[PDB]
């Protein structure tokens, strides 16, 4: 549902 | 001991010569520096409101919004939906915990407007060209280190400049004006006047500022909380507020 990043 | 938090918004805007707004942009990023000791659980609370892309069924009004958001693997959500609070357990140095993206409207009206006037003797070639700058932040709020930079006609030489206050520069350098304005707050405004020799392509200006304790979006962190000193800064920044003339 959310979007994810690394950095 | 210390945590730094700052909120940063980078602005892109591009502006019609009649002063209507064409495009609208802005990058936003929340960013993290501590050093606290083993297992630290930190929570930071946003603007309490503020609502994420265009819902079909509410649709979208005036509030504070984003277009989008997306946040760093390390961050949980459990309490963004209800309390827009976000969790996480930092690393030693710095992060960057949450990005965000708005395209359409800002809740408050657009930093800067140009109200330019050109006259053009085609002449015995002498080019005019006044610029009035009209910063529509609240009088409170300052922007720092404005530069306006205008490419002219190919080989323009300055015949003179006249600025409306003795701290402003100017000087035509790369085939292009480069005004600086570093005194300026809300209500300013600021005018030159640049006579010059053309022996069309003007424009279009584009400006570059930053704006500090302010956020385009309207966005802020609300509390930083342990679960230490703290600084926590909002601030907005264009290098490419672009107006045609």
């Amino acid at each position: 549902t959310y979007k994810f990043f690394e950095q | 001991n210390e945590v730094f938090l700052a909120v940063v918004e980078r602005l892109s805007v591009l502006i019609a010569s009649n002063g209507s707004l064409l495009k609208v942009d802005v990058q936003g990023e929340i960013r993290l520096k501590s050093f606290l000791p083993s297992g630290s659980e930190m929570r930071i609370g946003l603007t309490e409101e503020f609502s994420v892309g265009k819902s079909e069924l509410r649709g979208y009004g005036p509030g504070i919004r984003v277009d989008e958001v997306s946040f760093h693997s390390s961050v949980n959500l459990d309490e963004f939906e209800s309390h827009r609070i976000l969790r996480l357990q930092p690393p030693q140095g710095e992060l960057t915990v949450m990005r965000y993206q708005l395209s359409d409207d800002l809740p408050s009206p657009l930093p800067f407007r140009l109200f330019p006037s050109v006259q053009w003797d085609r002449g015995s070639g002498r080019l005019q060209v006044y610029l009035k700058l009209r910063c529509d932040l609240l009088s409170k709020s300052q922007a720092l280190n404005v530069r306006l930079h205008l490419p002219l006609p190919r080989g323009v030489v300055s015949l003179s400049q006249e600025l409306s206050s003795p701290e402003q520069k100017a000087e035509l350098a790369e085939g292009a004006l480069r005004w600086d304005l570093p005194r300026v707050q809300g209500g300013s405004q600021l005018s030159g006047l640049f006579q010059m020799d053309v022996p069309l392509g003007l424009g279009p200006a584009s400006l570059s500022f930053e704006l500090p304790r302010h956020t385009c979006s309207g966005l802020q962190v609300r509390f930083l909380r342990l679960a230490p000193h703290k600084w926590v800064r909002h601030l907005s920044h264009s290098d490419a507020y672009v107006i045609r003339i």
